[PDB]
């Protein structure tokens, strides 16, 4: 009597798919079980008799299985031995694959920028964070700065943006048990304003377990910081097309005559360009003076792609209400819900694509992208289907000066 | 980061190089020769055998509250009760990112008394 | 002279699992705020931003512009049995007194950690090992509920104890299964000489069970093992032996682990019965 | 001999009384007072901001509320004194670190001169009934007051001037830096350290010899402070 | 404030290089776009025609 | 407060130790070596035989 091996695989992608969907496991999984058959030309086994399968102290059936019912650790699918009708033992047994169950988010904290007072606009801030995971290990870390907290109404943008904006990122190759992300952020603030800015660290482990930690600071506008930088015309258009500039500073414009769509192919003609006119772009912040004006310059022109609102909403809803771990009987459902309700109630992030920097021979700050989210399509996680969900919905830019003042522009993606 | 025959530094994610600079116009020229570092760099410290060795980033104590500069427990790079004659530690250049482009010091304490600095 | 009579800021102990073959972890058990561990656990400090006190701006005209405390020195971890806290005379308040109280009733003590450690390790990491497989020292004991405290001390020896502790239990012993037997109960037409060996027609089977060790984490809820005879699944009670062929047969059972994935410690040997109809 | 970090309301000048309470071995107790004046610093212009806080049993979960510079009644998560070794019955006082900030500071020359948060301390309030009993004894009932071998007027004057105070707050500890859960948290069984063999041997009537409020103080480097806490269910 | 220099002194501009990459090579969507350092690594990965680095702006 | 073989100072309620410090970043390094004291510490003063000796804290 021969018996075939069984396979259990991770099929729960929310919030983030696992690196190895058949080693590290999280939340719901799919199990396919084998069977027992008698040798051909034999008596053909006792009737209505089948094998029973277990996975480390639970009886398992083929189909969907919630891994929250088991502790975190190493397991293998097990089975009983059954003889034939003539009492012949089992001839051969398969060695089933070894799997790891991890339903625990990484522990993340900040050491620098804690117990805080204030910073001035334009000065660099040292932001230091630590992460650890006991299970399958730390994979990806991102850092964001946010103006608004405890808001989930996407599709809106305050004069201070009001969305998390990425300014640092890191990846661990070997899935080490701990990692540290250290970065610097140039403080930005509205002119002649004092506010609270939240620095957020998002960390994912290898089964797609994600956590967010927050630390608050205060940013005060500098003395020189008295006006937002002036913006020229801007437009997003296909590479083979031509620009149709518009004047919509400190706002995001809908689809104009030149639409931008994600490009899944290698055809360079379908790429998207975001362009800002350098003639109208100036900063008036300065410190007559003694024959030489003490002034503030433009520091950076950065291009960002906004995370898709629908995908972000799905991830947020999973982390807040749907994750099976929340209803898990082996967890503090109140502590976990409190720690998430306090960090995941944020709007869709902005992903740092690059910097347009100095103007070209055409007097433009221009950036080129295919508008594919770098979280997906194999860049961070392997997600290919449904390009609408895994592509940026807005192509945006930020102009920031040395005084710490800033302005933003951009256009919605046609998709 | 050694210099290749082509005229640029070799490709690496982490490294260090000693660089001389000068600045002028309009001001009178002023220059500095410093060790520039990127990524995570390893360092070695020599001490007598059996000596307790501690290595700190920036400060051994004395947080400066007005400038938002603090000393923390995490700022100890290395500390050994006994040493065989030399010690090796590691520094992440991205720590204290406020001081990008200016000097920051590594402090070495031997037997809790002898203090040395390296920028 | 310079005076220092205050210890550092309070360190927060934190628990993490260890990724190897012989370690499993449960975070909250039965809504009791208890973490169950098999094998190894990792205790570290969750806030390495703590600094030595007293710190701040010096008074006008001082020798330095800022206060210069003796400075952070070390962190240590202490496992104290919960029962030891039945003595209400132990101190809670005045964190230095709390540290003295913790030191008084400590049973498992880790070596002090002078460094936060490498990037790949957690902040001031220590590993607590349990069971026979683990070779990590120190080793705690099974079936004891421990409070995990952290004490941070400065260069002059001033100590402060954690504002909070962790609750951990260890279990490195798997379940055991009792024997099962089958006997002849059909006398018609003529009773068998020995019901234990010679069996025919309807028989009675009594099946054993699996239980985890007393005081351990226990088996997963609603889980029971299955039994087979020859090539058929068998249930406790009356069973028609005509449903399977003649020959020698023995009762077999599947192995199940406990909630922490501990393998079965002891399994019985069942009797061999011949079926002759 | 001790040091105190002076605290005051923002942009305020006031009188603060330092009191010393001393007990001898028969239970004879005295209080002395000295006044000082505290002026708020130039930087001291606002009270530190407070996030949500809650007191709850260790095995339970928090239900945060926003009641800064006040003490809240019993919420959905009650805290009671724990006379046993059962760690599940301990009490936790937790303050959210996200909403906790100080705005006191001294644009400046490219670097802001600021004030940081210095301390997050946890306190347990002395029981009001027990304190009232002790105060009444020291003021009116002590037999020594009617003693024929004492200056009943001098003693009454020296007590009426030092014992006419409200129930004290006992320093339990410091929450200090925030944890990986972004909280300043403190753990206690809510048993008064004056009693249960810690200072004096008093066991019976847990209501009288346990804290009636679990409170905290957040104080910055500028000397500004705010307080929070919850009444003990008892 | 209080720094060893009055301005930040980065390591300073060194060189510029030009890379010709076949368009077909960009059919692999896993190549990085964001994080300009990552983009540089990606470009170096699939480069076919590479020019010598230019240290000077020229005459 | 002598140093144990383990790498920390011995346990005591009162004591003293000579410590070197340094502070820098952004400022240029500046250091001090001082006698740090905790609790109640005993001291000795030498003088010629028969001399009146007075010891004050801070100010005479």
């Amino acid at each position: 009597p021969t018996i075939t091996g069984s396979v259990i695989r991770d099929t729960s992608d929310l919030p983030f798919a696992s690196q190895e969907p058949e080693r590290c496991l999280s939340d719901i999984a799919t199990i396919t079980l084998g069977g027992i058959t008698d040798n051909a030309g034999g008596v053909g086994l006792n009737p209505g008799q089948g094998l029973t399968f277990t996975l480390g102290g639970r009886q398992i059936q083929a189909g969907q299985f919630d891994t929250n019912q088991l502790a975190d650790g190493e397991y293998t699918i097990g089975f009983n031995s059954l003889t034939d009708a003539l009492g012949n033992p089992v001839v051969s047994a398969p060695t089933n694959a070894k799997v790891y169950i991890d339903n625990t988010d990484p522990t993340v904290n900040f050491n620098r920028a804690v117990m805080q007072g204030t910073f001035a606009s334009g000065e660099r801030v040292s932001v230091e964070s630590d992460a650890s995971d006991g299970g399958c290990g730390v994979y990806e870390t991102r850092l964001f700065w946010d103006t608004d907290n405890g808001v989930v109404d996407d599709a809106t943008t305050t004069p201070a943006i009001g969305h998390p904006v990425q300014f640092a990122r890191q990846r661990v190759t070997d899935g080490a048990k701990a990692d540290s992300l250290n970065a610097g952020w140039n403080a930005l603030q509205l002119p002649n304003g004092a506010g609270a800015v939240y620095l957020r660290a998002l960390v994912v482990d290898r089964a797609g377990n994600a956590t967010i930690s927050t630390t608050p600071i205060v940013v005060n506008a500098k003395i020189t910081n008295q006006a937002r930088p002036l913006l020229g015309g801007f437009d997003a258009f296909k590479r083979n097309a031509s620009a149709q500039f518009m004047s919509n500073s400190n706002a995001i414009s809908g689809v104009n005559g030149t639409a931008v769509t994600p490009n899944t192919t290698a055809n360079s003609a379908l790429d998207n360009i975001l362009s800002l006119d350098s003639v109208g772009t100036l900063t008036t912040n300065a410190y007559g003076a003694t024959e030489t004006a003490i002034t503030e310059k433009i520091r950076n022109v950065g291009a960002y792609g906004r995370f898709d609102a629908t995908q972000w909403n799905r991830i947020r809803d999973y982390q807040l209400n749907t994750d099976p771990t929340l209803r898990s009987a082996y967890v503090n459902a109140g502590n976990l819900a409190n720690q998430r309700g306090n960090n995941w109630r944020i709007r869709t992030p902005w992903v740092e694509l690059g910097s347009s920097d100095t103007a070209n021979t055409q007097q433009k700050f221009d950036f080129n992208s295919d508008l594919l989210n770098d979280f997906y399509f194999g860049r961070t996680f392997g997600n290919n289907d449904n390009v609408n969900l895994f592509s940026y919905d807005q192509f945006n830019g930020i102009v920031s000066g040395t005084a710490g003042a800033y302005s933003f522009y951009g256009e919605t993606v046609q998709k | 980061l050694t210099l290749t025959n082509e005229g640029i530094v070799k490709d690496a994610d982490n490294g260090w190089r000693r660089l001389g600079q000068g600045v002028s116009t309009p001001s009178d020229p002023n220059g500095n020769v410093d060790i520039y570092v990127k990524g995570t760099v390893n360092f070695s410290v020599n001490a007598a055998a059996g000596s307790k060795v501690e290595v700190f980033l920036a400060r051994t104590t004395g947080s400066d509250v007005p400038t938002n500069d603090d000393v923390q427990a995490g700022d100890v790079l290395r500390s050994v009760a006994s040493t065989s004659g030399t010690e090796t530690f590691s520094l992440d250049s991205r720590r204290l990112a406020e001081f990008d482009g200016v000097r920051k010091w590594i402090v070495v304490r031997i037997n809790g008394t002898q203090v040395t600095y390296q920028p | 002279v310079i005076a220092d009579n205050k210890g550092p800021q309070q360190p927060d102990p934190e628990l993490n699992g260890v990724q190897n073959a012989y370690s499993n972890i449960l975070n909250n058990y039965n809504n009791s705020g208890l973490t169950y561990v098999r094998g190894d656990v990792n205790v570290f400090t969750g806030n390495p931003s703590l600094q030595d006190r007293e710190f701040g701006q010096a008074p006008l005209g001082s020798s330095f512009v800022q206060r210069r405390p003796s400075g952070f020195e070390s962190i240590r971890y202490y496992l104290v049995p919960e029962t030891a806290f039945g003595n209400k005379a132990l101190q809670e308040s005045d964190e230095m007194l709390r540290a003295k109280a913790i030191k008084s009733v400590a049973t498992v003590v880790s070596a002090p950690v002078l460094e936060p450690g490498t990037v790949k390790a957690t902040s001031f990491s220590r590993v607590i090992g349990s069971g026979a497989t683990s070779t990590v020292t120190p080793k705690a004991q099974d079936n004891v509920t421990y409070r995990v405290y952290a004490i941070s001390r400065d260069q002059l020896g001033n100590e402060t104890a954690s504002a909070t502790y962790e609750l951990v239990r260890f279990d490195n012993v798997g379940p055991t299964i009792t024997g099962s037997v089958i006997r002849d109960t059909s006398d018609l037409p003529f009773a068998s000489q020995e019901p234990e060996r010679c069996l025919s027609d309807i028989a009675t089977i009594t099946l054993g069970g699996i239980t985890d060790n007393a005081g351990g984490v226990g088996l997963n809820p609603g889980q029971g093992l299955t039994f087979t005879l020859g090539g058929r699944q068998i249930q406790a009670g009356q069973f028609d032996t005509n449903q399977l062929a003649d020959g020698e047969y023995t009762i077999g059972f599947n192995s199940l682990t406990d909630a922490l994935g501990n393998p079965v410690v002891s399994a019985p040997t069942n009797a061999k019965v011949y079926i002759d109809n």
